[PDB]
Parts: structure tokens; sequence; C-alpha cells
């Protein structure tokens, strides 16, 4: 009965959420600020996200940063992420059915 | 079990490339550090030589600079040959020449540690560094201590004549590693002691650690022979140190343990280290845009554009 119940759009939302969190992973690691200790920061400093809207297009923290962000997101173990997420979903539903 | 040696060799090559990247490549992978007191320091040199093959060592060593040994599985290679990275592209057949060269580096004496690379089929790939052992003396200690602090798989050798407590090697091993988790012990010069003697040393509870201690006597076809003697000697008092006995000894078991520890610890450091490289790649990439518009450039393309401008002016 469960196998007739499960199907695919369940997988849909499941993979779309985990790839969101990976989107949050990329954006932060490539664009945003970092932890704080008394140690002073990297400068950086052309990498200010704020002057992003009213900037000239050929600026990297724009162009190159987005470019490497997408190359990094696609060339990540999305194959292995879908595998393990579908794995932990099916495993869960079999443990719910066992209860 | 080939896949096995291999993980280590891939990591060792990666350790070298981090070591070489550049100025802010503060980043690196750990490795074996080797410390020993004087009698013990002599035992340690002997041991390093013995682990693979004879090499120039001991005699008179200023011990001022560390020697980074990086080894390579040499199956399909039939010649025992060691090469220097700064002396790039040079291969050395007889280790006597390697004696002359590294020991004149020894008399020259910055603090930089010479890198080395040796290929031999009996040797399993490793990555140990030999710093000067304890005996000016303060300054040697200072370098020793600094190297031991960081999470390298350290440790120690100790001659059987000295009390374990008395030896600085294990004593600093304990100083920088209270838990004894990241440090392995070796009891050298074990040939001239009773088997009661190996038993109390090879296995002790006054100073327990993970990875245990390893007792061995180190000192053509020298490899195999040193192997022959280890296989032969324990027969003198087999029950005191042999199979199913709690102690472990001889060079081969000590080596495979070295393989395991090195594969495990390095593998732990790989994550933090890798996120570090992704951060420095992103810094280099962003500077690549702000500076020179990320376009590829060669020296010839630069040279062509000027030459061209000059000819039309001259015309």
């Amino acid at each position: 009965e469960f196998a007739s119940s499960f199907g695919r759009p369940q997988l849909q939302t499941l993979l779309k959420d985990a790839l969101d969190q990976k989107v949050l992973d990329q954006l932060a690691a490539r664009y945003w600020n970092r932890p704080i200790e008394d140690l002073s920061p990297a400068p950086r400093e052309p990498d200010n996200i704020i002057d992003l809207p009213k900037a000239d297009p050929d600026s990297p923290y724009w162009h190159r940063q987005l470019d490497t962000a997408c190359s990094g997101l696609t060339r990540l173990g999305v194959g292995r992420l879908a595998a393990t997420v579908a794995a932990s979903a099916i495993q869960q539903h079999v443990e719910k059915l066992l209860d | 079990d080939d896949n096995m040696m291999f993980i280590t060799k891939k990591m060792i090559e990666i350790r070298n490339l981090l070591q070489k990247v550049g100025q802010g490549s503060t980043v690196t992978l750990p490795s074996i550090v080797v410390i020993g007191s004087q009698s013990s320091g002599k035992s340690s040199v002997l041991e390093a030589i013995v682990g693979h093959e004879f090499l120039p060592k001991g005699s008179n060593m200023i011990t001022r600079r560390p020697i980074e040994l990086t080894l390579v599985n040499d199956p399909e290679a039939k010649v025992d040959y060691g090469e220097f990275p700064d002396l790039g592209l040079a291969r050395v057949t007889d280790f006597s020449l390697i004696q002359k060269t590294l020991t004149e580096l020894n008399q020259s004496v910055t603090d930089d540690p010479i890198r080395l690379t040796i290929h031999s089929p009996n040797i399993p790939d490793l990555s140990l560094i030999d710093l000067p052992g304890y005996i000016l003396k303060r300054k040697i200690t200072e370098l020793c201590d600094k190297y031991i602090r960081g999470p390298n798989i350290i440790l120690a050798i100790s001659a059987a004549d000295t009390d374990l407590a008395n030896s600085t090697a294990l004593q600093a091993s304990r100083r920088v590693d209270p838990r004894g988790e990241r440090t392995i012990g070796v009891i050298t010069k074990m040939d001239l002691v009773e088997p009661e003697k190996g038993a109390a040393i090879l296995s002790d509870r006054q100073y327990p650690l993970k990875l245990g201690y390893v007792g061995v006597i180190s000192k053509g076809n020298l490899l195999a022979s040193i192997n022959r003697n280890e296989k032969n000697y324990f027969g003198s008092h087999p029950t005191e140190f042999g199979p199913d006995s709690g102690v472990s000894t001889g060079v081969m078991t000590l080596r495979k343990k070295l393989l395991q520890v090195l594969e495990q610890q390095m593998s732990s450091k790989l994550n933090e280290t890798t996120e570090a490289i992704q951060r420095e790649l992103e810094e280099t990439t962003y500077q690549f845009k702000v500076q020179y518009n990320e376009q590829p450039m060669s020296a010839e393309s630069y040279l062509a554009a000027s030459l061209d401008d000059f000819k039309h002016q001259f015309h």
C-alpha cells in the first residue's frame, strides 16, 4: 500500500529543499560575512554585497563570483546528495511503517 | 591492499602542493615528527635508516635543519634511487653521494627544512620529518617544541638502557600530548637486554598511549638482512616477545601501524584544510578580477601588442 502511496512529487519537494540549503551553502561561502573572534578580519574589501545593484556589470564579486558559484553548485555531489536524501526518506517511511 | 597504500600517496603529494602554493599558504597537512634524546637520538637515526634502506646519517650532525622525507611506493621500479626537490630532475643511485650532499648541507647549516624523495620497492610511502634530537641546546629545543605542538603524528624513540622517565623524547611527547592519542613509541637498542627486559619496556602501564610501543633492534641487501635478523633473534626468547605475546616488534608491523595512523589523522585534517583552500581560491579568483579583468595572459600576447604599436609609429 505504501509503495502505491509514495510516487515521485514527494521526491520533488525533498530534493528541491536540500538543493535550497546547498544554495544557502554556496551563497554564504562565496558572498557573505564570516565568524567573529578578537582576531581582525580579512579586509577584503571590493567584496561588498551592497553596491551590487548600482554597479557596472563587469565587476567579479559580481560576474566571477556568480560564475564560480554556479560552476561550484553544479559540479558538487548533487548526484550523491539526491541519493542520500532519497535514501533517508525511504528509510524513514519504512521505519514509520514498522512502528 | 593496493588501494590502501594509494590513499596515502595521494595525500602525500597533496601535502607537498599545499606546502608549495605560495605566501599565504599557511595551510598544510600533518605528518610524522621524530624526536629522541642523545643515546635515544642515535637509536632514532639508526631506525630511520633501517626503516627502509641505508642512508647517510649520524656520525656528526649539527642537526640544525629538519629533513622532510617523502617516500613513494616503488613497485615497477627496480633501482633504489633518491632525489632532491631543489636539486630537481636529478636522480642519485648510491647513497654515499646522498651522504656527501646532505651532510655538506649539514656543515653549511634560516632554519629551512630540506625536502627529500626516495623510491624503493620494499619501502612503503610515508612522510616523516627528522628534526635534531635533544642533547644553543635551548634553541634546538625551541624548534622541537614548536614542531611537536601542532597535530602531527609525533613521536618518540627510546634506548633500552635509559629509564623511560629519564628520556626527553617520551617526556616531551607527554608534555605536548597529555592524552597520548597522537604519539607512538619505539624502544631501540633492544638487543642487549633480557626478555624480562623487553617485556617491561615493550609493554608498560606507567605511561600508556594509543598505538602502543614498538620494540626493535636496528643496525648489500641490508634491508632484507635487517629483516632476517629480526625474524631470527626473537627465536632466542620466542615466548617473551613473539606471536600472541602482548608486545609487538620488528620493523614491518611498526611500518603498517605507521601506514594506518597516517591515513587516519591526515583524513581527519582534510576537511578543515579543504575549506581553507576553497577560501584562498576565492581570494585569488576575486583578486584575478579586480586586477587584470580575469583575462588570460601570456607574455607573448603582451609582447605582440607593443611590437605592433611600435612599427606603425616608426612608419
